[PDB]
């Protein structure tokens, strides 16, 4: 109907841009998340991918069913974490800005060379630049009082060190750019906690880049 | 449509998080409830850096604490709790203060009396230079603070 | 660095007053304390005949007197709000006078929270010990005995925290006190016995009992009456046992009630306090039975008239009452047997000068000889005034106002003050009495429950007669006021800062600042910028306009066109109350992070913030002294210079202002202005004047290293031959003091001890003098005298 095109092309596309929309742009893997009582303490989980989904292929009956899924998703982030955590703050300005939108609603290795060209310069795009922007530039041993990452890690990577090596055409084949891209991802992996939120900024980066490479000729 | 200086006051404040030489000022500290600091925007970090409310360890290891709760002497409202004497006696000791700080300590009085209390390396040399990149190569926190000082100038 | 910090005119607010056998068993005195002052009399048919006035170092809280057995006249007991407490004779030898202490000590226990309603002192009628409650959840007892001289104290535990008011009770086989304590139930009376064996409280004669929400004061009734009665908000009660009366007389439902003293011995009437001026009395009317007992029968409450706003009653004799003041003038009032023509049966005697609670002062020389001239907004509600001080002793003139003043500032091209101002209406408006707001030649009105409404004055220099007054907008509340010239325009303009308020906002939202013109003898909007806040202060700054708009100082600029355009800006303090200025630097002081310095760039345009003080305080006036030296005052009654470190090594030390300097002044300062009361065409340099709220008007100025070093030795040197009554060391009196730290006194000499060795013998000037002469040195106290 016309309310549910409403949501899918301004409210749907409006929220999918903000600088705080991605960490919920994909189910709460809780496994990964470290989350243990999430799935004890809320039955309905729901996220915005989810919503997209739904609208795109129809699933809905009426729009009311969208709006309550987006109700559904502040909910539960708002009872599961306690006021105060950052989660709480990002969902209460998602709610606010829903809030004001929603008033409106009516009544062949040269070619794989330039294929991981054309994804590393995907990914310093600011479709992505909201939670890639760790990654931008060599991690600074001292700007940053990281003592000890010069000895964890013994090999520091960064995607302007790979797009620097492209450029000078020192990737002799795609695998070293393929193993130079996981071996940045996997140096964070290394040093830093699970819990620390820059994982789950290099996970979701990763699977950018996995969805991207996968397609190499 | 984020502004420039939220975005920026939204990465120091997830940075500096997980810094364990950072010292953020007590939540419950009055400031936060006589509603002279905005809790709600983010924006608030850069101002409690300006001020050196919120300070680093590392680089400062003896700032004086601010305290928690103003002498009753200034605002006549104990913590967290009803104050005792009644409003008419409140009102003729306020009239012994001058002009301007009889004003604040009335709006202080009227607005802390009714609050609830809320259930509860050095990073500063890439914070500084984010700040610098973002309003135009060793620093420390007086350089932080001397750019955010600029930048909140500029900006507000 | 260093100073040197002067009494000018002694305070003159009165905080407390006892009526007694004091000097002699035959006369009877009546002995007023003042802050750091303690003022005797004697009551004669005349009137008040004073006989000795002594200064003491501490702030005088809790004044009483008792006569112990055994001693043919009464003993003062003094506790001061720094802990020293001490028992004075008043012993006479022919001629010479002397205070002579018996027992001293402190009381101070090492942690604890000091109460809210304030230190109270209570004796037993029988003397057997001194009651006090220091702090929260405990009772401070000390025994009397002649063997306690150094006043040995011990606790008790006291079940209820939240005490409002304490008292002895009289006839009872051992000392029993009531007193009233709030809780989550309500507010309720009770009774214990305090044991002076076990150390420990027993439980009383009566039960515990609820009274009136407002319930906050005691009185404790003498013999045969007994029992003590509950004053309230809107009823009055009386608890003795099985006896319970009440009365709820509609009369005094209109004010609260501050004060009482007891009239006859018998207990038969009682004088209370009205904060509108009332003076009401309290009968109690007695009744017996065949059993030869005595009891009590009713209540009764009837208004006698009006008078100065009191903070402390007292009977002397044959009807004179004796009304000090913390807002107005002290009062001798004669209660007549007859009401007077009006229904008033109250006649004023004599009226005594009092200056504080000063609010802002200006220095001006109407005479325009170069002579000296203060100008002093004072008092609060229906006693405010203008205080004109001159030097002479000072010859101090008065003008009513009849409604609450704010600010003052003095405009010499058309000779004429303006003045703020407030009085307070009851809910439409009504006034309450005749004020200069409605008595003035000419009035006009902005245009563009108790509820305040502000006035802007007018007043001619030579009359003092109100020209005009002009009324802000509704709920407005005028802030700040000056007077300059800006840019090239040749006019002179008033400029007031306002800031509106609402209810529900924490933060006011809306403000003005409104520029208005005084010519052709009316008084005229010109310009007026709407701005986003309340205006604190505002300055005249090399021909431009600097304000503060809540936390942020601006700074404007004065077009062609008659209007306000904005320059720069600044963003970095909590809440910017008070500015100064001086060439181009800026000396900007917060509500809690002490003096923030800056200096205009004229080449760049726009502020830089060269220096800060981090250390918390709760700043209430500041200063200039020169290019470098920033004086300032806080509500803990202490002075602290701050100053820009010469030497630094690193950038940061080159960002904190150090506390070079720090005094106990022992006085609430609230304001600065330069000036100077001598004539003028030296050891001290440069000089600054500050009220205070008990009216202590003083003097500041700057001194060279030599002198500071002298008059420190020369200090030392008195305080090993003054015999300080009560025995309090003056360094405790002068240190720096507060709720977080404690400091001993450096950078500030004291003046007032310096002139008080021209007052001792010359035998003992020769062992001050010792290891020079005295009159090389009394040479150099008459310089210093001589600067007021
Ligand atoms: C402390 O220095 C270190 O560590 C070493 C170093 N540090 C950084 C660094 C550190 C931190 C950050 C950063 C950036 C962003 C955020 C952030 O936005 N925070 C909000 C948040 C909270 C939870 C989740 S969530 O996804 O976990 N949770 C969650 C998800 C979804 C749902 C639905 C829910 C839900 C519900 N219903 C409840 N919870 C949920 C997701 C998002 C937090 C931190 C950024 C960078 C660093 C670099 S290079 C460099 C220049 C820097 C500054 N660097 C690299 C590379 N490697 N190491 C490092
Ligand atoms: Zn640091």
């Amino acid at each position: 109907t016309n309310q549910l095109q409403y949501l899918l092309r301004v409210v749907l596309k409006t929220l999918w841009k903000h600088q705080f929309a991605w960490p919920f742009q994909q189910p709460v893997d809780a496994v990964k998340l470290n989350l243990p009582d999430y799935y004890k303490i809320i039955k309905t989980p729901m996220d915005m991918g989810t919503i997209k989904k739904r609208l795109e292929n129809n699933y809905y009956w009426n729009a009311q069913e969208c709006i309550q899924d987006f109700n559904t998703m502040f909910t539960n982030c708002y009872i599961y974490n306690k006021p105060g955590d950052d989660i709480v703050l990002m969902a209460e300005a998602l709610e606010k800005l829903f809030l004001q939108k929603i008033n409106e609603l009516p009544t062949k290795v040269s070619e794989q060379l330039k294929c991981c060209s054309g994804i590393l310069k995907e990914m310093f795009a600011k479709k992505h630049a909201a939670y890639a922007w760790p990654f931008y530039k060599p991690v600074d041993v001292e700007a940053l009082g990281l003592h000890d990452y010069c000895d964890i890690i013994k090999h520091p990577m960064d995607m302007s060190t790979i797009k620097s090596k492209l450029e000078a055409r020192e990737y002799r084949d795609a695998q070293e750019f393929g193993a130079d891209v996981r071996l940045m991802f996997s140096n964070c992996y290394k040093y830093n906690p699970p819990d620390h939120e820059v994982v789950a900024m290099a996970r979701k980066l990763q699977d950018v880049f996995e969805m991207r490479f996968a397609k190499m000729p | 449509n984020l502004s420039p200086l939220e975005s920026l006051a939204w990465q120091v404040k997830c940075l500096l998080k997980y810094s364990t030489t950072w010292k953020p000022l007590n939540p419950n500290s009055w400031l936060y409830h006589a509603k002279l600091l905005d809790p709600s925007t983010p924006v608030h970090i850069l101002r409690e850096i300006g001020l050196r409310l919120s300070h680093c360890s590392h680089c400062v290891p003896k700032l004086e604490p601010i305290p928690e709760w103003p002498p009753l002497a200034s605002c006549g409202v104990p913590p967290f709790q009803k104050p005792l004497t009644s409003p008419s006696r409140l009102s003729r000791d306020h009239a012994t203060l001058n002009g301007a700080l009889q004003f604040a300590t009335k709006q202080l009085s009227r607005t802390l009396s009714r609050a609830t209390p809320i259930p509860e390396g050095c990073c500063c040399g890439w914070l500084t230079k984010t700040v610098k990149e973002t309003t135009r190569t060793t620093y420390s926190y007086t350089d932080f603070q001397k750019a955010v000082n600029k930048l909140l100038t500029a900006s507000l | 660095s260093y100073n040197y910090v002067v009494t000018a005119q002694k305070p003159t607010a009165v905080n407390g007053c006892v009526t007694g056998h004091f000097t002699s068993a035959e006369d009877l005195n009546l002995l007023i304390a003042k802050n750091t002052r303690l003022e005797i009399y004697v009551v004669t048919a005349e009137g008040l005949r004073p006989v000795k006035e002594v200064g003491m170092y501490g702030k005088i809280a809790v004044m009483e007197l008792f006569r112990p057995k055994g001693e043919s006249k009464d003993l003062l007991f003094i506790l001061t709000a720094k802990y020293n407490a001490c028992i004075l004779e008043y012993k006479q030898s022919g001629e010479s006078i002397d205070i002579i202490t018996r027992a001293h000590g402190n009381v101070q226990d090492r942690i604890g929270r000091p109460s809210e309603t304030g230190i109270i002192g209570i004796i037993d009628p029988e003397c057997r010990m001194i009651g006090l409650r220091l702090y929260d959840g405990l009772f401070k007892v000390i025994p009397l005995d002649r063997d306690n001289k150094e006043l040995k104290a011990f606790n008790i535990r006291l079940e209820e925290l939240h005490v409002i008011d304490v008292k002895f009770l009289y006839g009872c086989q051992a000392p029993t006190i009531c007193f009233v304590y709030q809780d989550p139930q309500g507010r309720h009376v009770k009774t214990y016995e305090v044991s002076l064996r076990e150390k420990e409280f027993n439980k009383g004669p009566w039960k515990q009992e609820n009274v009136e929400a407002e319930a906050s004061m005691v009185i404790a009734v003498p013999e045969p009456f007994g029992g003590a009665i509950i004053i309230g908000q809107e009823s009055i009660t009386y608890h003795n046992g099985d006896k319970y009366l009440a009365i709820a007389p509609p009369i005094i439902k209109q004010s609260t009630i501050v004060c009482h003293n007891r009239v006859d011995p018998n207990g038969s009437r009682y004088l209370l306090g009205d904060m509108e001026g009332r003076l009401f009395m309290l009968l109690l009317e007695k009744e017996e039975q065949m059993d030869g007992t005595v009891t009590l029968k009713d209540l009764r409450v009837e208004l006698l008239g009006e008078t100065s706003i009191a903070e402390c009653l007292t009977y002397l004799d044959n009807g004179v009452v004796f009304v000090g003041s913390r807002l107005g003038d002290s009062q001798l009032v004669k209660l007549n047997v007859d009401s007077n023509e009006q229904g008033s049966y109250v006649v004023a005697m004599e009226t005594f000068t009092n200056l504080g609670p000063i609010v802002d002062m200006c220095v001006v020389d109407l005479e325009r000889q170069g002579q000296g001239q203060l100008v002093t907004c004072s008092g609060a509600f229906k006693e405010g005034s203008l205080r004109i001080i001159r030097n002479g002793k000072l010859h101090i003139r008065t003008v009513p106002l009849y409604e609450s003043p704010r600010k003052i500032c003095y405009q010499e091209v058309s000779q004429c003050f303006g003045v703020l101002s407030s009085r307070i209406e009851v809910q439409g408006t009504t006034a309450l009495r005749p004020s200069a707001s409605t008595q003035a030649l000419s009035s006009s009105v902005s245009s563009s429950e108790e509820v305040e409404v502000h006035n802007l004055l007018i007043i001619d220099q030579h009359t003092f007669e109100v020209l005009h007054a002009h009324q802000f907008l509704q709920n407005e509340y005028a802030l700040s006021l000056v007077s300059c010239k800006l840019g090239k325009d040749p006019n002179t303009y008033f400029i007031v800062g306002t800031a509106m308020v609402y209810p529900e906002e924490a933060e006011p939202k809306q403000g003005r600042i409104v520029v208005f013109q005084y010519s052709d003898g009316k008084l005229q909007t010109v310009a007026e910028k709407e701005v986003k806040g309340a205006v604190y202060s505002m300055v005249e700054f090399n021909g431009k306009l600097l304000a503060s708009i809540n936390s942020t100082v601006r700074l404007y600029e004065w077009t062609t066109e008659k209007e306000l355009r904005t320059e720069c800006n600044h963003y970095n303090n909590i809440m910017a109350l008070y500015l100064k200025t001086k060439g181009d630097f800026i000396l900007v002081g917060d509500l809690m992070r002490s003096v923030l310095l800056l200096a205009y760039k004229p080449m760049e345009g726009n502020f830089e913030e060269i220096a800060r003080d981090f250390n918390p305080n709760w700043m209430s006036a500041v200063e200039i002294l020169d290019d470098d030296n920033f004086l300032g005052a806080e509500n803990a009654f202490n002075l602290f210079v701050c100053q820009k470190d010469s030497a630094a090594t690193t950038d940061e030390e080159r960002q904190h202002l150090q506390e070079v300097g720090l005094f106990h002044l022992g006085e609430f300062v609230n304001v600065f202005c330069h000036g100077s009361l001598v004539m003028q065409n030296t050891p001290t340099q440069g000089s600054v004047l500050f009220g205070t709220v008990n009216g202590m008007i003083g003097l500041v100025t700057s001194l060279s290293e030599s002198w500071y070093n002298l008059l420190l030795d020369m200090q030392n040197r008195l305080n090993k031959v003054i015999k300080s009554v009560g025995k309090i060391e003056h360094s405790f009196w002068r240190s720096f003091h507060t709720e977080r730290k404690t400091e001993p006194a450096t950078g500030f000499i004291d003046g007032d001890l310096i002139e008080s060795f021209l007052d001792i013998s010359r035998p003992k000037m020769q062992e001050v003098v010792a290891n020079a002469t005295a009159d090389d040195l009394i040479k150099v106290v008459e310089e210093l005298t001589r600067i007021h």
